[PDB]
């Protein structure tokens, strides 16, 4: 037994099925509130052999992340790319909550740090339908069954609650690249002021963490006398003990079916339906550097906007595809007026957020205060502002979304508007939020 | 002499911190809103940073009875930027001469800076309300 | 088993097939985002046996590297050869930021140090087929019909991204020459000045390094009071336990193929399509001491232009070959306008740069400047200046390529203008750039 | 007195004309560059564009060996949207006093000025430097 | 006395680092921008490297009163040449005499070195601003 390898273990067959087994290879990740487990359903077919490499290389590395849900992923070892795949699905699976430990003010700036001792022993990896080999991995009949239930109902809630349910079983990614060995792992969280330099906070704290994996204390002290909680897991104990210790890539569940059935599941499980509608503009407010428009006209029922706009050709309407069920965190929030000295709104829920500030007397019980709404963290992006005015008193903010190259990361520009000074005290957080393309479906007939 | 008295509001509108450096009163006495009696130390204030949307009180006036007026200076400054100068604020409320002064200097040109309230013709300085923002 | 060498090893098919699969020595590195990680497909078909030598000389070698993106490397362990060979995969591959701790201005320099510490047992070598010998190596008929398929599409887009994914599978590079043994490794990187004894810096940090891979502390004290972050690698442990420890060469998986496909291949690999234009002449600016040319008339849809040139013949116009893609650095950024005091524009993206510094105002939104551009880091080498002017106020410098023996590393002649000093202040920082030659495809019917 | 005195370099770091208009000195007298007794008058100034990226001076200081300071204005004016104001400057170095005024007062979001090596303690007015762009 | 006053604002237009050597105030004090009462130490600004876009500034002027004016010099220094010599600088506002001088020697053929804004007829030297460039 002593010099063998992942080559050994895949040969016999055996051996190769109790690592299947056991690292759940033929298993998704269900990315949900208590983070990314795998499921107990088998996803795909169990191959007939394994793609491998050996690798036996043990050293410490370090991995960092800015996002903020993405803490038990980080804690689970996903690379960069692999953490960016996953984080809609955790953040909007996540439980929000005031008080949060990590903070991402435009003043402070928090981050989550990860150092892994690891003793490697290789790398295995999956063939998806997208790369067009010829031994690609084949979804299960089961759940290509169920998805064929799910797009077979009879009205497109339930079409949506299906796939919901469905996907709540069997994981919202499957893991591609895995590698094999043990690991000793060590996290921590930092906040600190975005003025001081990152690329010293960075190094210290990685400096910090990687002393404290070596040796394996509950805290750190590092040289800066930066005080870290740090987090300690075990994945190290012969063959029979091999655990996966890293996650190189994933792949989105949906992103396995074939084309015509992807395309109708992609669409089905975007959250909100989008509707473009007429504006009017708001009386008075002349003393504005620039017009704020609201919806004109009733809006219809069961629909909601999102907030004042600068923009004077259209206003966006957004409406709930999932009903409100517990446990599920809603799409949209409603918004209570601010407790004192305030005429500006509040998300009822912890961690939603709005784009534009109210530019009047909000009132919840009437409209159009009634028809206003948050959206969930993961429907948002940050953008940027655009001043307009010559003094604080009256100057405005106009939101644009910030331009990127890629076509996933694209935001609405709906020109939200922010006043620059809010009369009176204990005001809301100004927003500087955009909501994103990808969580909006157009033209449906619904 | 108490009747020559200076209050200062910063008040940070913007969404960036703004720190005070280089407080100093030459004249007269800084103290604790609404007790001129319970004087206080420059070092109270020095390098405090003021969050967006917070408001700092800076209270000065003449000593017990003394000819004395008040006179003092400081400056902000931006702390994510190396503390460059955003602004230096001179203010004078003699006791001898009539007319006040109150001077606000500098050049930062990405920050915005509005001073309102002050009284020059007699008597105290008066209350003066500076709300600061950073474009 | 004891005195045992790789001749034994070599001559029992047993033993022999164990090394070559436990060491990965039939497939290629995929030089990715998370560096020169071996592929899983075989690229060679399996050697009937293998040229080795046997070496058994103990001993701690160091060695130095100052290009940027070549950590991952030195970590494992290439020489100056296959490191320079690998850069233009590894930069491309890489993932760019702002804050990294390299640095390579004009007035400080950064470095990566390396000491192995080798118990070696010998060198297998490959024979490619460019030496000409009758044992040459066989590629894979597998990657033969993939590279056929790929070549085979209708279209030079779908061409270039089937080569694209082909390679990512296959890998980039092909370890030709390789150390078997054991090491123990130990890196780290240090920045200093220009102006200090760069003699005495390479020295104080390789006696240091040295003595700490002796004794094997994640940090270490040299002479001159230098600190240093150390990170380690074991590879050490019997011929089943000899793993690859150094590579002495390596060639492009491209290189690998017949003569005919090979052009077709690298010419379908370049990034930008370029082409050859008329010239006009910038109006006013009439103080700087030579003309400002910029493109005449209309840029054709789809291309762009890098900057102002002081040449009165013709502009250089490129255009990018793959289209833009998540998790793949763009050839080319858009550049936005300078936050305050400043009419320079500003690269969106990281570290890419442009070569020209603008005169006039920069709007991205109106042309010509939303037609400007900026590179990847791989596309472009340092170059030198030519003054002229006599006056720091109206000064500018012409930038030429610096004249290098092979045609591999030649730079366009473009002569970008950069003003000496620009008014103002926060402007960006000098370009001192020029473009590859070998990154641009011309007369393509493209 | 000509120890009385004060350098304005309008230095154009944009691509867009601005405009001098309205200077006056009111005390003292505009004069040549380096040379305090060629007195020149303000027409010699006014209503003069300076260039995209070049300077333009205007010297001011007092009566020769006078008890006369230097003061005067000037308002820096956009002339693509009809002579609008950019900024209006005044400045002030008197000889019976040793607070020196510089005042950059008005609004024109569309435009972004700096100035610098102006003195306020006590002598002179110094040579102040003015950075105007259009953006 | 405080009305004889200079400010030196060292710009390094260039791309590599210029060092400050032998500064020495003569007469007078240093002082730290803005407040001639807060006396600066030359060591303060010995040794120190201008990095390319970078400004320092330089403030000198008489002591409290005295009939003394001020008088300094320094050196600019190739900090990547052996510390070889780039330029001095004699800088001298005297009380007494009206003329002042601002006198830059030296033959660094490989350095460009640009000053303007000095005044040498009367009163207070004034605001020099030296752009220095390394070819």
């Amino acid at each position: 037994q002593a010099g063998d390898t992942l080559n050994d273990v895949i040969q016999d067959p055996t051996r190769r099925n109790k690592l299947i087994n056991d690292n759940n290879l033929l298993k998704g990740i269900i990315m949900g509130r208590d983070g990314p487990v795998p499921s107990s359903r088998e996803l795909i077919v169990r191959p007939d052999t394994l793609r491998a490499i050996i690798n036996n290389r043990a050293t410490i590395e370090t991995t960092t992340m800015e996002a903020e849900f993405t803490e038990t992923l980080m804690e689970s070892n996903y690379n960069s790319a692999s953490v960016k795949v996953s984080a809609p699905f955790i953040t909007a699976n996540s439980e929000y909550s005031e008080s949060s430990s990590f903070k991402n003010t435009e003043t402070e700036k928090s981050m989550y740090t990860s150092s892994r001792y690891l003793f490697p022993q290789g790398r295995i990896d999956f063939t998806t339908p997208d790369s067009g080999f010829d031994d690609v991995i084949k979804l299960s009949p089961q759940f290509t069954s169920g998805v064929q239930a799910a797009l077979a109902k009879a009205t497109g809630t339930e079409k949506r609650e299906a796939l919901q349910n469905l996907f709540q079983e069997y994981g919202h990614v499957f893991r591609t690249k895995v590698h094999i060995g043990g690991v000793l792992s060590a996290h921590t969280m930092e906040t600190f002021s975005r003025s001081e330099n990152e690329t010293e906070v960075k190094q210290d704290v990685k400096a910090g963490l990687e002393g404290a994996v070596k040796g394996w204390q509950g805290t750190i002290t590092t040289s800066q006398n930066r005080k870290l909680n740090v987090k300690y897991i075990v994945n190290v104990v012969q063959s029979e003990h091999w655990r996966v210790i890293e996650v190189t890539e994933v792949t989105a569940v949906a992103d396995l079916l074939p084309q015509p059935i992807r395309g109708q599941v992609k669409d089905l499980l975007k959250p909100l339906l989008g509707k473009w509608v007429d504006v009017e503009k708001v009386p008075g407010l002349e003393s504005l550097p620039v017009s704020v428009y609201r919806p004109k006209g009733a809006i219809p029922a069961g629909w909601f906007w999102l907030g004042d706009t600068a923009d004077a050709s259209k206003a966006l309407l957004v409406k709930p595809t999932l009903p409100a069920r517990s446990g599920r965190n809603p799409a949209l929030t409603s918004l209570h007026q601010g407790s004192g000295m305030t005429e500006q709104p509040f998300v009822d829920l912890p961690q939603y957020q709005y784009l534009s500030t109210y530019f009047g007397s909000f009132a919840h019980d009437t409209p159009p205060g009634s028809t206003l709404r948050g959206l969930r963290p993961d429907h948002v992006l940050p953008g940027r502002y655009e001043m307009h005015g010559d003094t604080i008193s009256t100057a405005v903010y106009v939101t644009r979304p910030v331009d990127v190259p890629f076509p996933e990361d694209e935001c609405f520009d709906l020109k939200s508007l922010v006043r620059v000074k809010l009369p009176g005290s204990g005001n809301p957080p100004k927003p500087r939020s955009a909501l994103k393309k990808s969580m909006v479906l157009f033209d449906s007939g619904e | 002499a108490y009747a020559q008295w200076v209050i200062i509001i910063i008040h940070n509108v913007g969404s960036q911190d703004v720190k005070i450096k280089n407080l100093k009163a030459s004249w007269g006495k800084l103290h604790a809103d609404g007790d001129k009696d319970a004087e206080v130390s420059a070092s109270n204030y020095e390098g405090k940073i003021v969050k967006p949307d917070e408001k700092l009180q800076i209270n000065a006036s003449g000593r017990s009875d003394a000819a004395e007026g008040t006179t003092g200076t400081f400056d902000l400054v931006d702390p994510a930027d190396g503390d460059k100068q955003v602004r230096h604020f001179y203010w004078d409320s003699p006791w001898g001469s009539k007319t006040n002064t109150w001077t606000v200097s500098g050049s930062n040109t990405k920050w915005m800076i509005e001073y309102s309230g002050q009284n020059l013709d007699s008597g105290a300085l008066g209350t003066i309300t500076v709300d600061t923002l950073k474009k």
